[PDB]
């Protein structure tokens, strides 16, 4: 459970993300499939080569859906209902893969947001990510 | 895969009394009712709503039994699963896009279904022996992926 | 989520169990033990040999606790309140062992229930084994 | 080790611009604050209520400073990492009892930390290199675990 001094680190640390949102999904997304490999199954039907444009904009699609829930930080399953019927009834990612792309959504934002990454930013961080991984799969069965 | 001698006996006495056909379709059938995400793969196959629509589905039992019978036959190659599961590795990863997980989850219930039908006599060491050769079986079907 | 089917099937599983719980309990441990030998680092103050009356001793304590949930199924964090701090604050296992020893009371419940480990059953009994689970690492941070 | 002359070279010359002392500490430092159960392994090293208690102290930064020391004595084994890290297995196992999944944890908040440091030179190749190197040395760590 994400307490008040996480919301307030989660807001934070986002909001400097500002505008980059778009280009940080994608950098994730792209650290995802060369560190971890598997992950490239579920996305067949892309061009997964450098620059892609199929990437760029799924990029910006993540992004967006985690400034969402940045902003509806309280109340995350109702924000995310929607996401979260559409990872369980049709996509049905395994949910071992939520925890690499944390991972990576994690080191990308340490990369571009130095300062900022501090251990209990760092620390908020994760609980954040692993709460979003959790409503995204909760209604898997 | 570091199996011992001993283990690689029990494994083997096991396995001569199944009846891989029957264990086949219990085994892919109960996979795709106890984590159903994993029927994203297998829309072809008809109605998967109820487990009485997946545990008799003809097409679910065919295809359990094909899947077993390349596993039985990895058993008899216990020092090279890498090899003998290269080509089906590269068609799992390349053709039938199937994250390497699923490999995993059916190991897992292959062992409860080994369990049911067995009873006491899949005692600790032995199901020990299996759950070994299960993680070996995984790891090789996913050696292929890129 | 628990469903009403689950309920049912979990209570009527748990009561052929009866009292052979303790022992049962205990066999998987021994279960997760040889099977997984990682998980043996947490009891390094256990004598781990067959028929160990330490070993006895915790099964009952694990399968008495599983017993409570089931008779609280509809108020389970709450019933198991208590061991969950436990493991968050004193125990702090790592969160994978959670599955790992889940897995071997699958096991050990289709070892000794032919007739009603049915594959409904078998995926409802995996449901509550991970909701107990979740709620027992539920205040790790 | 599956690397790479691209990825090896890649991972030893990154490496060549790390201060050891500071990683080391920043990551055990990051491992405990962001996996607060980690904890239970250095309860005689004094106060670690805070993030800036954990980081502040000395003996985390020491303890740090040796295990990346280790681990920076693996890089130049990359061929053997299991026969280099074999005695630090046995001894994790068989004196520490360390669970080999905090050696997971540690790879991973340790590849967050370079990517703190080095910002635009970790790149997505790069980083793809140090996660095989990481599995790699956890994987070592664990082989001798029984
Ligand atoms: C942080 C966790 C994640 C979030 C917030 C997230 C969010 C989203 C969003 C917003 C979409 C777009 C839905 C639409 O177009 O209306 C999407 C689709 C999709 N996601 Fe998830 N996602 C997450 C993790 C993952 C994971 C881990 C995978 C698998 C590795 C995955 C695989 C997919 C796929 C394959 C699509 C459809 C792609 C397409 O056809 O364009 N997602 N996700
Ligand atoms: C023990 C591990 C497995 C083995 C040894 C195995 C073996 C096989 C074999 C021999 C084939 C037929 C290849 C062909 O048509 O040329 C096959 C096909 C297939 N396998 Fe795997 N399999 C395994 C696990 C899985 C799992 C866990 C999944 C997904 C949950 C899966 C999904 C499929 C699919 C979708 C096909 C093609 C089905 C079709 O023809 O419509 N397999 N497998
Ligand atoms: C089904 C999930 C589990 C349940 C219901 C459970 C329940 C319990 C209970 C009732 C106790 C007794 C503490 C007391 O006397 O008040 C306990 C202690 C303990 N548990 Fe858990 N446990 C679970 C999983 C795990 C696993 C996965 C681990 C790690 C492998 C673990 C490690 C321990 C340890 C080391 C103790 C202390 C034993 C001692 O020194 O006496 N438990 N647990
Ligand atoms: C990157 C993987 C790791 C390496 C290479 C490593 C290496 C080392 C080394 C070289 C020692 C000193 C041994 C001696 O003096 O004989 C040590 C001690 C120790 N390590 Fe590890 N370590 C790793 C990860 C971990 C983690 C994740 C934990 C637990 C979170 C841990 C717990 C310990 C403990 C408890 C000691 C003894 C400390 C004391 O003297 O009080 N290690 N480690």
């Amino acid at each position: 459970v994400l307490s008040p001094a996480d919301k307030t680190n989660v807001k934070a640390a986002w909001g400097k993300v500002g505008a980059h949102a778009g280009e940080y999904g994608a950098e994730a997304l792209e650290r995802m499939f060369l560190s971890f490999p598997t992950t490239k199954t579920y996305f067949p039907h892309f061009d997964l080569s450098h620059g892609s444009a199929q990437v760029k904009g799924h990029g910006k699609k993540v992004a967006d859906a985690l400034t969402n829930a940045v902003a509806h930080v309280d109340d995350m399953p109702n924000a995310l209902s929607a996401l979260s019927d559409l990872h369980a009834h049709k996509l049905r990612v395994d949910p071992v893969n939520f925890k690499l792309l944390s991972h990576c959504l994690l080191v990308t934002l340490a990369a571009h947001l130095p300062a900022e990454f501090t251990p209990a930013v760092h620390a908020s961080l994760d609980k954040f990510l692993a709460s979003v991984s959790t409503v995204l799969t909760s209604k898997y069965r | 895969m570091h199996l011992t001698p001993e283990e690689k006996s029990a494994v083997t006495a096991l396995w001569g009394k199944v009846n891989v056909d029957e264990v086949g379709g219990e085994a892919l059938g109960r996979l795709l009712v106890v984590y159903p995400h994993t029927q994203r793969f297998f829309e072809s196959f008809g109605d998967l709503s109820t487990p009485d629509a997946v545990m008799g589905n003809p097409k679910v039992k065919a295809h359990g039994k094909k899947v077993l019978g390349a596993f039985s036959d990895g058993l008899a190659h216990l020092d090279n699963l890498k090899g003998t599961f290269a080509t089906l590795s590269e068609l799992h990863c390349d053709k039938l896009h199937v994250d390497p997980e699923n490999f995993r989850l059916l190991g897992n219930v292959l062992v409860c279904v080994l369990a049911h039908h067995f009873g006491k006599e899949f005692t600790p060491p032995v199901q020990a022996a299996y759950q070994k050769v299960v993680a070996g079986v995984a790891n090789a079907l996913a050696h292929k992926y890129h």
